[PDB]
């Protein structure tokens, strides 16, 4: 009833096949103690997907093809807390969770970077402006002749 | 009370040229009647709905009204080609004051504050021909083998006849009579809802690879699949 | 296989295209500009663009990997034999008396220790053909009784076609220690003069599952079948179709199944569920000819090809077609999840890139069948339960590789190669648990030889151009089941050595030779020989010039890469796979 | 209410108005009609709404009872049909023995002089099927046969199938002799050639080089060698003889034939010559293939072709708006647009019906535009047989016309044509003529035509259409014996029909006032019903399953007498 994630840093981490559930990858991997690579995920941050296993596992989930329970599906606070984390290692719990297809952890990360992508401030819009090409700067050049009287 | 707006029938006379159309959606109850809601008529000066661009649509959605049979037949007499209707807010439905054309798969709704169904509860008691307390105390396994606990459904009594009572004659014949109100549509989905006033009759192989699927089931239980 | 291909396309159209009035490889800078050393102009138009480390030929690559794996892999190393109608003789009599040494091979007690055999196991696929084997063991002892008949019956031939190829599936999952206990294989070290260390595993075996069939099919000779469609004809094809018969003449069941489904579509019946104005017996009929039919369509897919003309499957699993979902989930499963790969494989003769919309959905009704497999119960004693969780199992493991391998190649997402590596080993420890006793045979299945062929041909073609040693991990692992693999197989098991073998010296032969760069147009001799491959083995599966001998005898008249490329096909090839 | 009415009903074609459409309706709930909504949908009739019903009734029967039970149906048991151990090789190496070598030179020759058209949709060069000739004797003397010759094995014996169906009795009396095969058959002696022992002979020679394709294994090795050799079959009674073995080998020569994925035949400007010549080749093949397969087209032939060839009517309107072979397939494809109205009770309009007619005057001109050596039998074979088809679909063409819509004279048009048919037949009866009286084309046509013209003088009794009756009561007579019980079951048939004239006038139409109850209405009814219910092949399913057991007033007793007397399935073997 143990089951062990090994990841590319090699670190067994020993959990529940309870806790397997959460990955439908690793869950359906229990047709086959029980190890499995993961090639990306590093330990520390698989750590806090087995970590957020611990708390949700107990908990109830969407359905996964939802309108509601995905789009207007509210975040938990213990899931703002336990994510509030390093910008670049918020991508990292991302990858990790569509790895292993864990997607209401998915989506728990994912509406985050949502709340970051809008409420941003219309500022740093007008500054990170084409940070990719994305224009011909004539382009970019008559847009900026459009607008100049306000700024 | 036949009337409409100018937008409406600027609209429509100008509706025709589009050859490239899905998803017709109205949501107006008064202009619903007019426009969709066949009624039978299938006549007015201007107002005239333009039968290729009739035939030309996909699916159909209906946002927010009361009841679709206002009427005595919330018909789609014409509307041939539909695949997927949908049902937003209208507060009563009876599933039976449709007439539900040729061919088509996907049926959903949601939101709604009433639901009749299509009475099948005593279409299959001519069958097999028991009581009603038989058939909800002798007639229920409650099945929940291993698939059904996939999702929760928790608000709502899993049903599954018993394959032992009937002598698998006299469930085919209920089973085909269960999909006999249903024309081959499969996929279902039902939302958030209010007030069905019958049971829930699911028809197996329609429940089984989860065409059809609950998401909000607040003011419902005890859902049969047969 | 060339063009430039590589990361981070810009958006608007470049300005040095616009100025030649061209169209614009969007790369960095283009395939259109520098392609003729016009670097800077394009490079320095806007922001600023890194080494263009890649191997940006690989896009492309895998493209066209996947059209020649569509090429080799189904079509020309399975569905295409090669075939001369003057060289090899026709049949004038030849099989009364190679037949009925075979029919007198058998006896009754040695018949019903292969039906037990096949009650043990083989449950989870005769199942869906007949289903009740006492009725099976009826009909046996009905035909040993006419074993020496007169006056047969064209049903009762029927049923002894249909038991003889179940005698031919019992043959052909065996495990060949029973087998000698129910046998003594001396009959064949005379019958043919052959060697005599020969014990049925060393492939003899398949060639007596061979001519079991072809005593079934001599039955068939004397039904006038043609005459006379009977859904039993459709019954013994299914239990054909458990076995290599496709593998054994794949031209054979081409018209066998084309025959089996004017057979079917002459019943003229479309819905399986009952009415209310029906006998009971009758629906019942209509029950089993539901099992029947999706079980059909199952090989009708599966010898699907330039060799099968006719369609059959007029249904779509996801998202003008006929009668889906109108059925109960107990074998269309089976059904289902092979009408998913034929969801995925239809991009593979198809230019056009599948949208992911509907690849997104395939993985949602992917993971969806995850459980209805975990819905089977653990019956213990039950072999043929455990093998039937085992097929679906394999199934869902195969789909899911094929599925994840079109991410990886026509999108190329997050971890899809690591996924598909994670997908293969999932395969290789499902035949490490078939090596486990009990479990042998349960490799002789045809899903599992196209499924390692498939799985031995992409990675080792990635492995080729990508030396990841977690991927050569994998390689060598699967190198190591290769070998490993069962000796039912034989002929083809050798083909599948010599494509591994082709694929690991061409390994050598990119990995030596400087790719010639021309701007966009990569070239190297492994291109060359790659983009002939597949007009060789098409101009093989062109048969004009098969039409032009059968129009009678007129006889119709239709560089440094050179060198590396006629060397490699001097020593390998590749119509070495056809026999 | 539930489960509502339709479309606008007798009291709304009284009231012209809209139709609320509900039980009785919305109309009907305001003034209380009831009785006039339900009695639009027992006494004596007295009108003329028996005959446009009946007309359209026609259309049902004709896609049965002259189609199908008839002609398109074996019945068989597979207690009763026995293996095959014995005349496995054992016929078929009698008559490979009994035929000789210059035996097969002057059917060859006979072919050859007489049949151009026939190896022109099929092979061309028939000397270099006399080369394959002169191989076979060589090859007789063989063993170890390739594939190859074996194909040519099972070409030459189809086409020496072929020589017998068109070769009089009298030259085959003076090449064979009764005895020898009536010794070895031990049938009668008495009889002559014509009299089926062309036919049975013909029928051998069918199976023995059937049983050269079994040898063969053309399942195993499909090549064209197939599709020619049937397209050579077809042409005699073949289906007639074997209809579900037809559809077997009609399945596998579209599978042969789509095997090769081509579907253009003109070429581009740089192909081998072989190569153009072999497309062109495929091209004629192509359309005496879906010819056949129009031909065959029934509930036991599931799988279709011709439906892949558009219409000629979506290609000819716009430019209004070799040649023969084409041509034939003009005509046939043309009958192919006319009737899938034999199934479908909806109308065909007037104006497709007269664009089939205004092209058909241009093809009428392209027959007449052909022409017929009186020195080559090839050349009046040529002729006469599109001067068969043109004539053919003209009386069907007619026939639609009275019968839909009621168009003036086309029962006069129905005569004219048929008055021509018959002196097409009696151009038959002359020296290089007689096997123009054999092929199948005519046992279709005659007895659509024979049956319709039954069909009006068993009600409208029209002296002229009963001339036209006793005409072709004097045709029945006037046919081959290589036809065979298809032809006697005919004359069953215009027995059946001519008694069903018996009953219908001897008793007076009953109704109910539109439910016209007459004995001989259910008659008619039975006649589909029984010979549907013998179409379907789910009693045969039930069967092959083997556990599942197979189960089961004036105005009736009318019926009960006629139809226990005669059984509509008498036409059966
Ligand atoms: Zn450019
Ligand atoms: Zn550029
Ligand atoms: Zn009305």
């Amino acid at each position: 009833s143990n089951v062990v994630l090994v990841s590319g840093e090699g670190e067994r981490f020993t959990v529940d096949k309870k806790i397997a559930e959460r990955s439908l990858l690793l869950k359906n991997y229990l047709n086959d103690e029980i190890v499995m690579p993961v090639p990306n995920v590093r330990s520390s941050v698989l750590q806090k997907v087995i970590e957020w296993a611990e708390h949700h596992r107990d908990s109830n989930f969407p359905d996964e093809d939802d309108d509601d329970s995905r789009k207007s599906a509210p975040v938990d606070s213990w899931d703002r807390e336990f994510l509030k984390v390093d910008q670049e290692m918020l991508y990292e719990i991302i990858l990790a969770a569509n790895y292993l297809n864990i997607k209401p952890l998915l989506d728990a990360g994912c509406k985050v970077v949502a709340e970051m992508i809008r409420g941003r401030s219309p500022e740093e819009i007008r500054r990170t402006f084409n940070i990719v090409n994305d224009f011909t700067p004539e382009e970019e050049a008559a847009i900026r002749r459009e607008n100049e009287w306000a700024e | 009370n036949q009337l409409t707006s100018i937008s409406v029938i600027r609209t429509i006379r100008s509706m025709e040229s589009m050859k490239s159309l899905r998803k017709i959606t109205v949501r107006g109850e008064k202009l619903y009647e007019l426009l969709i809601n066949f009624h039978g008529f299938r006549d007015n000066p201007g107002k005239t709905i333009s039968y290729i661009v009739k035939r030309r649509i996909n699916e159909i959605r209906l946002s927010r009204m009361n009841q679709i049979s206002r009427t005595g037949l919330a018909d789609f007499t014409r509307w041939d080609n539909l695949q997927k209707l949908v049902l937003s807010r209208v507060a009563y439905i009876d599933l039976n004051s449709i007439v539900f054309p040729k061919n088509f798969k996907s049926l959903t709704m949601k939101r709604v504050s009433k639901i009749k169904w299509w009475n099948i509860e005593e279409n299959i008691l001519k069958e097999l021909k028991v009581d009603k307390r038989t058939f909800k105390s002798l007639y229920i396994k409650e099945d929940d083998s291993k698939f059904t606990k996939f999702f929760n459904l928790r608000h709502t009594r899993i049903k599954e006849l018993d394959k032992s009572e009937i002598n698998q004659i006299t469930y085919l014949r209920c089973q085909a009579i269960v999909w006999l109100s249903f024309r081959t549509l499969n996929h279902i989905k039902l939302q958030n809802v209010s007030e069905v006033f019958n049971n829930i009759i699911v028809p197996r192989a329609l429940f089984d690879s989860k065409r059809v699927e609950i998401y909000r089931c607040e003011k419902i239980s005890q859902v049969l699949v047969i | 296989m060339f063009n430039r291909t590589t990361q981070l396309k810009s958006k608007h159209p470049c300005s040095v295209c616009t100025r030649r009035k061209v169209k614009c490889d969007r790369m960095i800078p283009c395939g259109n500009c520098r392609k003729r050393g016009q670097d800077s102009e394009c490079m320095k138009s806007t922001k600023l663009i890194t080494a263009s480390s890649s191997k940006e030929y690989l896009p492309d690559l895998l493209l066209f990997w996947q059209n020649y794996e569509y090429w080799i892999t189904n079509i020309g190393l399975y569905k295409t034999k090669q075939r001369d109608l003057t060289r090899t003789p026709a049949n004038l009599d030849t099989d009364t008396e190679e037949c009925m040494f075979w029919m007198n091979y058998l006896q009754k007690d040695q018949s019903f220790q292969l039906m037990n055999f096949a009650m043990e196991n083989l449950g989870a696929l005769y199942f869906g053909s007949i289903g009740d084997i006492s009725e099976l063991y009826l009909r046996v002892e009905q035909y040993w009784d006419r074993r020496a008949d007169k006056n047969h019956s064209v049903d009762g031939k029927y049923w002894d076609a249909l038991i003889w190829s179940v005698f031919t599936m019992c043959i052909y999952y065996m495990p060949v220690e029973k087998l000698a206990e129910i046998f003594s294989v001396y009959p064949l070290h005379e019958y043919l003069g052959s060697n005599k260390r020969l014990n049925w595993e060393d492939g003899m075996q398949l060639v007596m599952c061979q001519n079991f069939a072809r005593c079934s099919l001599f039955q068939l000779k004397q039904c006038d079948f043609m005459a006379h469609p009977d859904i039993r004809l459709v019954q013994a094809y299914l239990i054909l179709a458990t076995t290599t018969f496709p593998y054994d003449e794949p031209l054979l069941a081409n018209s066998l199944l084309t025959q089996c489904i004017h057979t079917f579509k002459n019943f003229h019946v479309d819905d399986f569920r009952p009415l209310l104005n029906d006998d009971p017996v009758e629906s019942i009929a209509k029950v089993t000819l539901g099992r029947i039919f999706y079980r059909l369509c199952g090989c009708d897919y599966l010898q699907s090809g330039p060799r099968k003309p006719i369609a059959l499957h007029t249904e779509v699993s996801s998202l003008n077609v006929d009668v889906y979902r109108e059925e109960n989930s107990t074998e269309v499963l089976y059904w289902k999840i092979i009408s998913l790969d034929r969801d995925l494989d239809q991009y593979l003769n198809k230019s056009s890139k599948p949208p992911l919309k509907t690849l997104d959905a395939i993985r949602r009704e992917l993971d969806i069948f995850q459980y209805k497999v975990d819905s089977l119960e653990e019956d213990f004693r039950s072999n043929n339960s455990r093998f039937q969780k085992f097929i679906a199992l394999f199934q869902i493991s195969t789909v899911s590789w094929k599925l994840f391998k079109m991410y990886l190649i026509y999108y190329d997402t997050a971890d899809s190669l690591l996924k598909v590596i994670h997908y293969s080993k999932v395969i290789i420890s499902l035949i490490v648990n078939n090596f486990h006793a009990k479990s042998e045979f349960f490799n002789r299945h045809p899903m599992v030889m196209q499924t390692i062929t498939r799985v031995v041909s992409f990675i080792s073609f990635y492995q080729i151009f990508v030396e990841s040693a977690a991927v050569k991990q994998l390689l060598v692992d699967l190198t190591e089941l290769t070998a490993n693999l069962p000796t039912i197989f034989g002929s083809k098991l050798d083909k599948l050595v010599y494509l591994t073998e082709r694929l690991s010296k061409l390994k050598l032969l990119w990995d030596k030779v400087q790719l010639l760069d021309s701007g966009d147009s990569f070239y190297h001799p492994v291109f060359k020989i790659l983009q002939n491959d597949i007009k060789i083995i098409e101009l093989k599966n062109d048969e004009m010039f098969s039409l032009i001998k059968g129009l009678g005898s007129l006889v119709p008249l239709n560089s440094d890469f050179r060198t590396i490329v006629e060397e490699f096909q001097s020593e390998y090839n590749i119509s070495d796979i056809l026999s």
